[PDB]
């Protein structure tokens, strides 16, 4: 009988008086539409529901606590201590067993999107002048790599965000400190060993990768010429990374993709 | 509610937000609308259902929502065009004239330039994507893509946009026929 | 450095020894009378062991000289309480402390 | 109320106790002052103890300026009736456990009462000046070797006082007879 | 070295300047005092027995007072109603106290707890003669230092319905809807994964606190009982539409109370019977029928939204129970 | 040309021209009124946004920065007058105020401008102590902080300390608190560094801001006794009375109960002695017109001093205290359980009508002890010291008011009183 009096009061207030403060009328109307549709909440929430078992409770509770901590640290600006807590939480989530026993749970909870919107805050600020918090970038990169690795559908999920990270994939390169965790490498991991995804990889970004490779083969790294390298007329590191990504995009399961 | 939607569309921004409220209410307001007496009673009740909401500001709200998108194909225009279809079903000369008077009394370009930007990026059948999906199907039992197999994107949106442009000129409204040119 | 000023005697028989836990009820306050802590507000006594290095020295060494049911005023020194750094946010550096302690039970 | 005058007020809420409401007020649309109230009124009053207040700009017969070398805060007045004031600085000087001494040095040397007793207190600087037709006596924070405040007076300086005082609320015209006590 | 260099922050500056705080204060007489609305109620024996003169005092009475340090003077909390400057300054001070610990930062909340008090918050939220702004500020501070962190932690996981397959979960298969009844929102059984709550005890005599990771401890039973009582009193007061709502106008009376009650309902209290009474506060067919202002109905909207969220969760749990 | 060195004053100083230009330019960026149509308000907002963008893309914000730089090299209107003329000296303040208002109006709403010029915050917070335009600098800092979160990334500990020192120097300003609130959070996101800096640098010392505490309600009780000594009629200058307790509770709700007893003076020869005004936490000993004792310390002028005594303890139940008072040479004394204390308040002002008085907060059962039908002494009074039942004037009743006024828990039926007289009595004919 709740819908009854809710629908009564919501329309009764508006019939009584015109309402300023548009947030009030917005909340009133969303409540009204929710009461009238009813099944909208069901069709929106049933994709996000999940059931596991009666025996694995403490593990998934620790997982949920770690995810809540991750979101809370996301809600705060990035610093040294915040980076440390994010790294520890990512470690706990990677070590949890539910992360393997139920890969659909992570997609239902949106862990990949949370980690991506954590990493974008670090990757923002600048483009070619600051890459601060490299450990913070690397932990998210390796977490995304493993998330897309232990699945078949998480690769399709990360293929959607693949378009974004290719614009700032120039970060983390020119340094043999992260041969793993890297945005280009998580792109390669998401596109790796899947004919359907290798095909669906159309060309809004292959020309971008080729332009990046050309810029790398035309310009050397200012970081390297500052470190004291002999200033060769080109860069063999970012170019090699781009070539590796292109190889992963073209070659799949032993048979070259014709169109790619 | 219509005034709230109109104010939200009139507030200066740089990108039309999602506005799940608007996306949910535009579809309800659109689905609200729609042997001689059996065809006349429904033709008059359709005019009554359209007058139930186009005298309250929906005719201008649709125009403002289209103008506040500056040519970005999204689920907001994809619903405001359906609302315009439902409000202009048939030769509704009164709604056509109201929209024309509004556009002439607020000399705004952001509506016509938005229409041009929308028409410039509606949809085209691409053969490469079609043969690519065919090869994917041949290689593996890949599930079908919802948006027209990813070869024709928002064909329903394109048909709705052009049906809106048609209903805006339906009958012989020469005033609007010249105002579009 | 910590001193004790008796407020109400507690028969001076049972004294805290190593390997026990004391239940105290205290209302700390700064030197200028500004109260900065209490255990009667939250209505829960403070339970703590002796010699486990968990409370301030000015509190533990002072409580180790009291008796059951004995009210005392423990005046501590900054070097025995917090040093030249104080407690970040609450206690300023080089601040003396005064605690109105009352022992309820000695376990 | 004046001297030895007692009374009682009734803002309403007690119609069984209001006597002459039905006689007048009940018919002409007149209402009690506290009829639609769930709790009593605060009943503010005039306090007796005259605490210190900052000098308002819209105050007659007392004006205070501020100049700035050295920094000074001069006084001024335009009035026909004279009295004695109790001017006092805002922020008081606090004394630690060890420090406890105060010396008043005139134009020559330090010759005054031995006011050196304060284990842990806060003395507020003050001067009690009598109001002449021209009163330009003021305070100057100066420096010789330590904290120095010079209450520079002018002509007719025989009943003006200058010292440091803690919280004290007494309005009268007395040189001595101040409250005191020595604890043994 | 100087007078100004003794009662200020800096001391190594031997130049005798004067800050704007240094202004002369004359002994003035324009001052009002506030007669308290409650006294100590001392009763003399009035018998004057041959063994002494008896005076008795049993009932307790407390009050809070600001302490202006540079004036070294105490002033009752309620006297700020007339003074505009101290009122606004203390309101902004409470806003700053809330802002320094707004998000899930607990190292600052553990300090702010002692910075104000434990029971002064209860006294301020219970007192009727509050200036309104200070009432709202104290309510917001009480929400922020204790309930805010866990409230947001429980609200973030409000759209994720993880449910185990326990035998206790296999008990809501009926979700009573037939035989001409519909149940009550929030009444029943959850068996749903939700983040546990735990609060650390604020203690500053203990060296090297482990983590103080979650929140300062606060008694919740007293708070919820006081909230129910004050909400009943508030609806009874608003039903008659007097001209002296608690804290000035009526929004100052309602909005903070409804906000405290709403965050309490979020954080996982008000078990079956308490929630039943809370329901019978508004449902009898009340609170939704009154003439409430816009900031009040804005919180009523969120209350009803949570009442619908709980029903959606119950429906999902019943669906899982049958699907088993 | 005037500030570089002493040059001939054939320079163009358009003082009034630039003042009028600034006054027009300030209104040129006036935000639209809230009492306006929504569409017109949005149009004015778009217009001023485009205006601000065009004014930024010419780099004149740095120009007005250079202007206020060149103007801040002076100290006051008197300093500027004898160098640039009387009119320029008297208009320097108004010109600087107008320049700061224009600088704030150029950035009231934009998000790009704050991002663009945030690098100049090192200068604003430094000049914040100019003592004449601090309000304008604080306005500019507030509008640049509330809009752009990137400006908060460069705020260091020195800037926060400077702001807190400004708050400590210029008094209680409600604007600095808003600045700190904006520094704590910018857009739904907090900065733990700035939060910790504020918490550690603002309120560890408690001198600022306004502190607060929850204290108990204390009251006092005194009989109808008055003692005035001078030349002429005297009353033996010697008095004594005992006091016992039945039940006592050390902490009733949250704090130790106030429980003191002693003798309080008066103002002149009238009632209403001076002290804590009324209805506070001040009993006896909390003022210079009363002297009390509570078992451990001697209270006089809200300052306690501990004194030695055999088995010194608080006034627990079944404790008998005896107060003696000699007027001229010695002073008030207390004897707990018979054995006297080792302290007393010698050399105190005898002006006034002294009287016995006892102050208590809550949870107390106190019994005055006199001689005769009023009570019975527990111990022997010292030689000479009389009692209050003999101090009462012949042929007058003796009762116990509280201390001064109507501190009675009563309804509106309270007999509120005004001032009183000095009893009209506090030598033969020649």
């Amino acid at each position: 009988s709740l819908q009854q009096l809710i629908s009564e009061t919501m329309v009764r207030w508006a019939q009584e008086s015109v309402i300023e403060d548009p947030e009030l009328v917005r909340a009133m109307f969303v409540l009204l539409h929710r009461q009238y549709d009813g099944i909208g909440g069901l069709v929106r929430a049933l994709p996000k529901t999940y059931t596991i078992n009666g025996v694995s409770v403490e593990d998934t509770i620790n997982l949920l606590a770690s995810l809540g901590q991750i979101r809370s640290l996301l809600s705060v600006r990035m610093g040294k201590e915040e980076e440390k807590l994010m790294i520890r939480g990512l470690g706990d989530i990677m070590n949890n067993k539910v992360f393997y026993q139920h890969p659909n749970l992570m997609r239902a909870l949106g862990m990949h999107e949370t980690v991506m919107e954590v990493m974008v805050n670090v990757l923002g600020g600048g483009e070619s002048k600051e890459i601060t918090f490299p450990k913070m970038v690397a932990n998210c990169c390796r977490f995304l790599c493993y998330f897309c690795r232990i699945s078949r559908q998480n690769q399709k999920a990360m293929f959607d965000h693949l378009s974004y990270l290719l614009e700032n994939s120039s970060v983390g390169l020119a340094s043999p400190a992260m041969r793993g965790s890297t945005p280009l490498d998580v792109a390669a991991a998401s596109v790796m060993d899947n004919n359907e995804l290798a095909l669906a990889l159309r060309e809004p970004d292959l020309e971008k990768v080729v332009r990046y490779l050309a810029g790398c083969g035309l310009q050397s790294c200012q970081m390297l010429v500052s470190k004291g390298y002999p200033d060769i007329g080109w860069n063999p590191v970012e170019g090699e990374r781009y070539l590796d990504f292109l190889r992963f995009a073209v070659f799949c399961n032993g048979e070259s993709v014709e169109e790619n | 509610l219509i005034l709230l939607f109109s104010r939200t569309a009139l507030t200066e921004k740089c990108k039309l937000e999602e506005d799940f409220l608007y996306m949910a209410y535009a579809d309800i307001m659109a689905k609200s609308c729609h042997s001689f007496e059996e065809k006349e009673m429904e033709k008059q009740k359709l005019l009554y259902q359209q007058a139930r909401l186009h005298d309250r500001g929906a005719a201008e709200m649709v125009l403002q929502t289209i103008s506040a998108s500056k040519g970005e194909t999204g689920p907001m225009v994809a619903a405001t065009l359906k609302l315009g279809i439902a409000i202009l079903n048939g030769g509704n000369s009164t709604v056509q004239q109201k929209m024309l008077d509004y556009l002439k009394e607020k000399k705004d370009v952001g509506f016509f330039q938005s229409l041009a930007g929308l028409m410039q990026s509606c949809s085209v059948l691409d053969l490469n994507a079609f043969e690519r999906q065919n090869k994917a199907e041949g290689l593996g039992m890949v599930t079908e893509e919802g948006s027209g197999e990813k070869v024709l994107q928002d064909d329903e949106f394109t048909c709705d946009l052009f049906r809106f442009l048609q209903l805006l000129c339906e009958g012989h409204n020469s005033d609007f026929q010249n105002y579009l040119r | 450095g910590v001193e004790i000023e008796t407020i109400s005697p507690g028969d001076g028989r049972t004294f805290p020894k190593k390997g026990q836990t004391c239940v105290v009820h205290y209302t700390g306050m700064l030197q200028n009378g500004k109260k900065f802590d209490s255990s009667r507000d939250r209505n829960k006594p403070f339970k703590f062991r002796i010699g486990k290095q968990e409370v301030i020295k000015g509190f533990e060494e002072g409580a180790a000289q009291m008796s059951l049911g004995q009210r005392a005023k423990l005046t501590c020194t900054p070097d025995v309480a917090y040093g030249a750094t104080g407690h970040p946010g609450v206690i300023p550096p080089n601040a003396t402390l005064i605690f109105d302690v009352e022992l309820l039970n000695l376990e | 109320l004046g001297v030895a005058q007692v009374g009682r007020m009734n803002f309403g809420k007690d119609v069984s106790t209001l006597k002459y409401f039905t006689i007048c007020g009940l018919q002409e649309g007149y209402e009690p002052f506290a009829v639609n109230t769930n709790r009593d009124i605060t009943m503010w009053l005039s306090k007796r103890l005259p605490q210190f207040l900052q000098v308002p700009s819209n105050h007659e017969h007392i004006e205070v300026t501020r100049i700035d070398k050295v920094t000074q805060k001069s006084f001024g007045s335009q009035n026909n009736n004279t009295d004695i004031m109790f001017y006092r600085l805002s922020m008081p000087i606090e004394c630690a456990x060890x420090x406890x001494x105060x010396x008043x040095x005139x134009x020559x040397x330090x010759x005054x009462x031995x006011x050196x007793x304060x284990x842990x207190x806060x003395x507020x600087d003050s001067d009690f000046e009598v109001l002449m037709k021209t009163a330009h006596g003021h305070l100057v924070p100066d420096r010789i070797d330590k904290d120095k405040e010079t209450p520079k007076p002018e002509f007719n300086n025989h009943k003006d006082y200058a010292q440091e005082k803690p919280s004290r609320l007494k309005q009268x015209x007395x040189x001595x007879x101040x409250x005191x006590x020595x604890x043994x | 070295p100087l007078s100004a260099g003794l009662f200020k922050s800096e001391h190594k500056n031997p130049v005798p300047q004067c800050p704007p705080r240094l202004h002369v204060q004359f002994l003035s007489h324009v001052l009002w005092s506030r007669m308290p609305n409650q006294f100590l109620k001392v009763d003399v024996s009035r018998i004057s027995e041959r063994q002494g003169w008896l005076v008795q005092c049993l009932d307790p009475l407390q009050f809070m007072s600001l302490h202006i340090p540079e004036e070294n003077r105490s002033v009752d909390i309620l006297e700020l109603t007339e003074q505009e400057e101290l009122l606004q300054f203390h309101y902004h001070t409470l806003r700053l106290y809330s802002a320094v610990c707004a998000l899930g930062n607990h190292r600052v909340a553990h300090a702010l707890c002692s910075h104000v008090d434990e029971p002064q918050l209860l006294y301020a939220i219970e007192n009727k003669y509050m200036p309104g702004l200070l009432r709202a500020g104290y309510y917001d501070l009480l929400i922020d230092i204790h309930l805010s962190s866990y409230a947001t932690a429980r609200l973030m996981m409000n759209n994720e319905f993880i449910v185990p397959m326990t035998e206790e979960t296999k008990s809501i298969t009926l979700f009573p809807d037939e035989n001409k009844k519909h149940g009550l929102p929030g009444i029943g059984l959850s068996t749903s994964l939700r983040p546990r709550m735990r609060f650390s005890s604020p203690s500053f005599v203990s060296i090297s606190n482990d983590c103080y990771q979650y929140s300062p401890e606060f008694p919740l039973d007293i708070l919820k009982a006081k909230t129910i009582q004050m909400l009943t009193e508030a609806v009874k007061e608003g039903s008659l539409h007097a001209r002296d709502p608690v804290g000035g106008t009526t929004e100052f009376l309602f909005v903070p109370l409804i906000k405290l009650f709403y965050t309490l309902l979020i954080m996982g209290i008000f078990h079956n019977e308490d929630l039943k009474h809370i329901l019978q506060l508004i449902e009898p067919s009340g609170l939704l029928q009154m003439k409430l202002p816009e900031p009040v109905k804005l919180q009523m909207c969120l209350l009803l939204q949570y009442l619908c969220d709980c029903q959606v969760r119950h429906r999902i749990e019943a669906i899982v129970a049958f699907s088993d | 040309a005037l500030s570089k060195k002493v040059k001939l004053p054939t320079i163009d100083l358009p003082i009034e021209s630039v003042s009028l230009s600034l006054q027009d330019l300030i209104g040129y960026f006036h935000p639209p009124d809230e009492h306006l149509e929504h569409e017109d308000k949005q149009n004015r907002l778009r217009a001023l946004k485009n205006r601000q963008n065009l004014f930024q893309e010419e780099g004149m914000i740095n120009l007005v920065l250079e202007c206020i730089d060149r103007l801040h090299v002076y100290s006051s209107a008197a300093h500027f007058a004898d160098v640039a003329g009387r009119e320029a000296g008297e208009s320097w303040k108004s010109i600087l105020n107008s320049l700061y208002e224009l600088l704030a109006a150029l950035i009231r709403g934009n998000r790009k401008n704050c991002a663009q010029f945030s690098g100049s915050l090192d200068w604003l917070i430094s000049r914040l102590e100019r003592l004449e335009a601090s309000s304008g600098i604080l306005e500019v800092l507030h509008c640049v902080l509330v809009e752009s979160p990137e400006a908060l990334n460069i705020i260091k500990e020195g800037h926060i300390k400077s702001i807190i020192s400004l708050l400590d120097k210029h008094g209680r300003n409600h604007k600095v608190l808003d600045v700190l609130c904006s520094l704590c959070v910018c857009h739904g996101v907090a900065v733990r560094s700035n939060q910790h800096l504020i918490c550690d640098n603002l309120l560890p010392g408690r001198d600022l801001l306004l502190q607060t505490r929850l204290v108990n309600h204390v009251s006092s009780m005194r009989p109808n006794i008055f003692l005035g000594v001078s030349e002429g009629s005297a009353q033996y200058k010697k008095w004594y009375y005992e006091l016992m307790v039945d039940h006592t509770e050390p902490f009733v709700t949250a704090e130790a109960t106030h429980l003191r007893v002693g003798w309080a003076s008066t103002e002149g020869y009238s009632p209403y002695p001076g002290g804590g005004e009324e209805w506070g936490g001040n009993g006896v000993g909390d003022d210079l017109f009363s002297y009390g004792f509570d078992g451990l310390h001697l209270w006089s002028g809200c300052i306690a001093r501990t004194v030695s005594s055999p088995n010194q303890h608080l006034l627990r139940t079944d404790d008998v205290i005896s107060c003696c008072l000699d007027l001229s040479a010695p002073s008030i004394s207390f004897r707990i359980n018979g054995q006297p204390v080792q302290g007393m308040f010698e050399n105190f002002n005898i002006d006034g009508l002294f009287f016995p008085v006892v102050s208590f907060s809550a949870g107390i059962k106190v019994r005055f002890l006199l001689g005769g039908r009023h009570g019975e002494f527990k111990f022997l009074p010292p030689p000479g010291y009389a009692a209050c039942y003999e101090a009462v004037l012949p042929k007058e009743k003796l009762k116990v008011e509280h201390s001064r006024e109507y501190k009675q828990e009563r309804t509106y039926t309270r007999d509120l009183l005004g001032p009183t007289v000095s009893l009209t009595q506090a030598v033969p004919v020649d």
